[PDB]
């Protein structure tokens, strides 16, 4: 059916819906802790 | 009166636009129309098609063998296509 | 024709002396009226002032019945230039300073202001500065901002609420501008328009204080303030607004609360609110399909409105004219005839309560306009002469004789009977 | 509002993607069709008898189905007035 | 924003406000009025046409009161210097607007060597005195109540009563019928 | 990887508090159910007085069942919509449904508002006994609660008869699951 | 200087449709001089605002008064003078759309520039003569400070 068979599911889906809301704010410590998990990160911290 | 194998006939006004008549207007829109259609419960497709004031173009028969014997091999291929598409895309699932 | 051609030539080429020469000779010959004067009066002080004087005198000669005719051209010439507009407002408001007879003066000033606004030309802030807005700079700011935007913002509403609820309210007349009250009415009554639920009560309170509260004044000094119609008025406005903006409920539920509805409709401002709410609901082309009564409750509400107050009778007549003149092509002619008959009943009721002359003139215009069925006017005139009783005034007889002069009535209502309405009316003359 | 360089890049990209979209010789499209038909069959079910029984009736061409019927379209003005239908 | 010189200032003013067809002050006067132009008007006001003075006077009012507060002296000076011209129009407008920088409102003085003003005021006052009762109520009166209307213009004046009615209108019949229907359906 | 580690800071759960109405939606649901019962009683009364005009193309029993089912479905849908309107922004059912991770609005409606109407073979509970569905009922009763309409919600618990009717409705799913596997594999085998 | 825009606004309204989010509020604002209108999201939890409040809005293309450009990477240990010192609230977003009253023949008179601050949107609408520095796909700052006056 020319469409993906693998998608984001379960806790990842629920928490990514909760994560991308308009009022989710993160301090620098949690931002560093999260960026530690990006395998493709280029090592530059974006301007807040 | 009537023909055999037709147990009962339902006079019906279509609601979905699939069975509704489609004609391009003068200015170019599509403007779906609503007209009376009938649904039998048997298969003749030959006496039915030959009746007076019955459209011989769009009167399909829902039966594969009758369609084959009345209208050839390419017609039964197209009818098989449409029947499979209906039985598959009935629940909303899509197959290429 | 050559006068117009010479005008066009003169306007085309400023460099030709012959064009000014011909314009001067046309003025000499007595045809200077053909020369442009709609924008010339703005540059002229004394001629414009004297023509304004004559127009206003003629306006006061015929009352409203001649104001409605002398107002368009007078407003055009006054408001074509902004300076003439400002001087007209200043003089007219100085006239309105006197507490005796100032209602007509204020009305004419508001007419000039609204005609100026219609052209997209705004001078509301100057209007506020003309009045007593100096002593209340905050209220002046709020009114100026709202009337400049044309919308109601919750912040300035809250500011006005704080000012008026405080112990030193300002002159209530300043917040009684027709545009400002119209903004309140539009925001609080229009279906499909949304207002903050946390400021709904503040809006209602401000409107109630603007309308029902009465303040005593002498020599431009406040004396006392009446607050009798403040709590019950606010409650009635709240209930009616709840009815207006809770549209998903059917009209049957509206009828079910008829006791409270009729108790609260006696407020003239609320009466106008329901008037325009019904106007906007039935103005929808598809509302008639949803209106499933041969004698709908909306026209009963209009009857109650007419009965309660005579000031709304011009507005009731206008809405009835709009309702009848609207010819519908997506309804069966049977329901069209039923609606037209019920509207005829409404016009009969309006004519009964003393608002006769404009209704009679409109009915005659419809009869002569062929936009009304013969049987419709037959029913109207027959039932009118059925319910009304002699003696009839000279004005009514004069305005009604040509109505019976039309053959559509002479050949239909004239029937063989001991009490024939047309025959008895003719014999009464 | 595209510019010349953008248009050239767009043409190149379109041609590349289309050439990528061609089928590959040696692909067993028969098995792909069989599986693409069978896999959705595991989730579905006047009277028309849709679902797996209808699939069996279509696959196994049966000289008699469970509920044969005809849809008839009226040709003339009779399609509009039910009295003349 | 420079102190563009006198004749040049007059030319700029007659370029921004010289449209004779546009007899209304443009909304641009909110940003067009600055300290330099107003200060330079002190000498080029004689070089302005009567229409230019009138439109400038009209547009002076369309300013925020923060700007008015920070331009008190310049606005009063331009009013005073416009109050010394041949045009009676500019004289009267300067006198009316002298109160704006102080109170934010407009002065109302009349009957001062203006024949049209005096005659219009007198004739309209006597005409209103003829027909105080025959006064067209303002648009706000249809919202006002009985006491408010009485305080404003007095008691409601009935219109001419054409005749009497021997049969009740269908409005009462419909009212009673719908009251019965509401009573039945609600209960 | 990123989301599962931000979830440790945010957290996610579900509990009894996420399946409770504000005691004001309960009154609305009760009124809706009462009105539905009244409407089906009225239809039954008009039926036994032969004042029921048969629907075009339907027998008298068929149209009677059609109006009954229409009323019951309207009641279920209205109660479910009220339950959805009642939920707060912090409720967990709503969060897990709007994201599409698990469940659907009908599950929320059945947990909070009303379980609904049970069926076997697309029809209401058949008269397994002689002219009645259970010994606890009375002969020739076509009312809502006597033919498998579960009035309660999963939170509020099911009464005995509603519990048994729910078990009947559930058994059909197991039977269908048993047969579908046996048929689809053979179909695909023949195709391939 | 890189100051695209600067004017005074006042909070004429708060989120009209309701409180969609706990820590974010939708501000409807009107200007004073240019007669602008503004629609803004602010972190109401850390920068509380009220109806009728006034603030100075300074949309700048850079935080350095000298006017040099920035890579756009968070470098907190920086010493150069910054505009942020005299402002309470600072965002850093990227304009994504510029509408207007354009026709097929003449240019536009009333423009509308939308900029997204990492999720918090903002619409600036006014007259074409002011929104000249706004060009799509360009990073900007917000730099607003309340005016107690």
């Amino acid at each position: 059916s020319n469409r993906p068979v693998m998608g984001i599911v379960q806790d990842t889906l629920t928490a990514v819906r909760k994560f991308t809301k308009r009022d989710v704010f993160l301090e620098r410590g949690e931002v560093m802790n999260l960026l530690m998990f990006l395998s493709t990160w280029d090592g530059k911290v974006p301007q807040p | 009166q009537g023909i055999e194998q037709i147990s009962k006939v339902y006079m019906h006004l279509p609601q979905t636009d699939n069975k509704k008549k489609i004609i391009i207007t003068e200015d170019g829109e599509f403007k779906a129309l609503q007209e009376w259609i009938l649904e039998t419960d048997g298969v003749s497709l030959m006496r039915v098609l030959s009746e007076k004031d019955v459209d011989p173009v769009r009167t399909t028969s829902n039966d594969i063998v009758e369609i084959f014997t009345v209208l050839g091999i390419e017609a039964v291929r197209k009818a098989l296509e449409r029947e499979l598409y209906h039985v598959i895309s009935f629940d909303g699932s899509y197959v290429n | 024709t050559w006068r117009d051609l010479f005008y066009k030539l003169a306007e085309a080429h400023p460099d030709c002396l012959m064009l000014n020469f011909t314009v001067k000779l046309i003025s000499d010959a007595g045809y200077q009226g053909e020369i442009t004067s709609v924008s010339t009066a703005c540059q002229q002080l004394e001629v414009f002032s004297r023509v304004l004087r004559t127009s206003l005198a003629t306006i006061l000669d015929g009352g409203e019945e001649n104001l409605e005719k002398n107002l368009p051209e007078f407003a055009k010439m006054v408001c074509h230039g902004e300076h003439t507009y400002l001087f007209a407002q200043a003089m007219m408001s100085v006239l309105a300073q006197e507490e005796q007879g100032g209602s007509a003066v204020r009305r004419i000033a508001q007419e000039v202001q609204r005609f100026a606004q219609e052209k997209g030309h705004d001078a509301s802030q100057i209007t506020l500065a003309l009045g007593t807005a100096a002593s209340y700079p905050r209220a002046c700011q709020a009114l100026g901002a709202m009337l400049s935007k044309g919308a109601l913002n919750p912040a300035d509403i809250t500011v006005l609420f704080k000012m008026f609820t405080s112990m030193d309210p300002p002159p209530v007349e300043l917040i009684r501008v027709p545009a400002f009250l119209d903004l309140f009415m539009q925001s609080l009554f229009k279906p499909g328009a949304r207002i903050n639920q946390d400021h709904k009560h503040k809006y209602i309170h401000i409107l109630a204080y603007a309308a029902s509260v009465v303040e005593t004044w002498k020599k431009n000094k406040r004396v006392s303030i009446n607050k009798d119609e403040l709590k019950s008025t606010s409650k009635a406005v709240e209930t009616v607004h709840n009815l207006c903006c809770n549209e998903n409920k059917g009209a049957s539920e509206l009828v079910a609360e008829l006791s409270t509805l009729y108790q609260c409709i006696r407020f003239p401002v609320v009466a106008m609110g329901v008037l325009k709410w019904v106007d906007w609901t039935v103005s929808e082309p598809r509302y008639f399909q949803l209106q499933t009564d041969h004698t709908p409750v909306h026209l009963a509400l209009l009857d109650e409105i007419s009965t309660c107050h005579q000031l709304l009778h011009p507005q009731v007549l206008q809405l009835l004219v709009k309702l009848f003149e609207t010819e519908h092509s997506q309804l069966d002619v049977m329901e069209q005839l039923e609606l037209k008959k019920t509207l005829l009943d409404r016009m009969v009721h309006l004519l009964s309560r003393g608002y006769v002359l404009p209704v009679v003139s409109y009915i005659r215009k419809c009869l002569e306009k062929l936009d009304t069925d013969i049987s419709l006017i037959r029913y109207f005139v027959t039932e009118v002469l059925d319910v009304i009783a002699p003696p009839y005034t000279s004005d009514f007889v004069q305005l009604f004789l040509p109505i019976l002069e039309n053959d559509s009535i002479a050949g239909t209502i004239k029937t063989e009977g001991e009490h024939d309405p047309v025959t008895e009316f003719i014999a009464h003359c | 509002r595209l510019s010349g360089e953008a248009f050239d890049w767009l043409l190149g990209e379109i041609e590349s993607k289309f050439n990528q979209a061609i089928a590959h010789p040696g692909e067993m499209v028969g098995a792909l069709a069989a599986q693409s038909l069978g896999e959705p069959a595991t989730q579905m079910t006047k009277n028309v008898t849709l679902g797996v029984p209808r699939l069996k009736e279509l696959i196994n061409i049966s000289k008699k189905p469970k509920t044969p019927s005809l849809t008839v379209f009226l040709l003339g003005q009779s399609a509009r007035d039910a009295e003349r239908a | 924003m420079a102190s563009m010189r006198e004749s040049d200032t007059g030319l700029w003013l007659h370029n921004k406000l010289g449209a004779t067809d546009e007899l209304w002050a443009p909304p641009s006067i909110a940003s067009l009025l600055t300290a330099a132009v107003i200060d330079n008007i002190r000498l080029c006001f004689h070089g302005l046409s009567s229409a230019v003075k009138l439109k400038l006077l009209l547009g002076t009012l369309h300013l925020p009161r923060r700007t008015v507060d920070e331009m008190k002296g310049a606005l009063m000076e331009i009013i005073q210097l416009a109050s010394l011209d041949s045009d009676p129009w500019v004289l009267m407008v300067a006198d009316i607007l002298k109160s704006f920088p102080d109170t934010g409102s407009l002065n109302l003085e009349l009957e001062e060597q203006n024949p049209n003003v005096q005659d219009i005021l007198g004739e309209l006052r006597e005409k209103v005195g003829e027909c105080e009762a025959s006064a067209m109520l303002p648009l706000e009166c249809q919202y006002l109540n009985k006491n408010a209307l009485t305080t404003l213009a007095g008691p409601l004046t009935p219109p001419v009563k054409h005749f009497q009615l021997k049969r009740k209108p269908k409005s009462a019949t419909l009212r009673a019928e719908l009251l019965q229907k509401s009573t039945e359906t609600a209960q | 990887t990123v989301i599962n580690n931000w979830l440790l800071i945010e957290g996610h759960t579900i509990g009894i508090g996420d399946s409770i109405a504000d005691s004001k939606t309960y009154q609305d649901i009760q009124n809706t159910i009462k009105k539905a019962k009244q409407d089906v009683i009225e239809v039954i009364e008009k039926a036994h007085n032969n004042e029921l005009e048969p629907t075009p193309g339907n027998t008298l029993r068929q149209t009677f069942e059609n109006q009954v089912n229409r009323i019951l479905n309207d009641a279920r849908d209205k109660t479910g919509s009220s339950a959805q309107k009642s939920l707060s922004e912090y409720n967990n059912f709503k969060s897990m449904v709007v994201s599409g991770a698990k469940g659907s609005k009908i599950n929320i409606s059945q947990v909070i508002a009303v379980v609904g109407q049970q069926n076997v073979e697309g029809k209401r509970i058949p008269f397994g006994f002689k002219h009645r569905t259970l010994p606890h009922f009375i002969k020739d009763d076509y009312g809502p609660e006597s033919r498998g309409f579960v009035e309660n919600s999963y939170l509020a618990g099911l009464t005995p008869t509603e519990f048994f009717f729910h078990a009947m409705g559930g058994r059909e799913g197991l039977i269908d699951t048993a047969v579908k596997t046996a048929e689809t594999g053979y179909i695909q085998r023949r195709l391939i | 200087a890189g100051i695209l825009f600067e004017d005074i606004f006042d909070v004429k309204d708060i989120d009209p449709e309701g409180k969609k989010f706990d820590r974010v509020s939708r501000l409807h604002c009107e200007s004073e001089s240019f007669k602008m209108d503004l629609i803004l999201d602010v972190n109401i939890q850390i920068y509380p605002v009220d109806l009728g409040d006034k603030f100075r809005l300074v949309i700048a293309s850079t935080l350095y008064e000298d006017g040099t450009l920035d890579d756009g990477e968070y470098n907190p240990t920086d010493d150069r003078p910054s505009r942020a010192d005299q402002f309470e609230y600072v965002m850093y977003g990227k304009v994504y759309r510029i509408e207007g009253d354009e026709t097929s023949t003449e240019a536009a008179t009333r423009l509308s520039a939308y900029v997204s601050y990492g999720g918090l949107l903002m619409r600036l609408q006014g007259d074409a003569n002011n929104l000249h520095g706004f060009e799509v796909d360009s990073r900007v700052y917000l730099l607003m400070k309340k005016l107690a006056f």
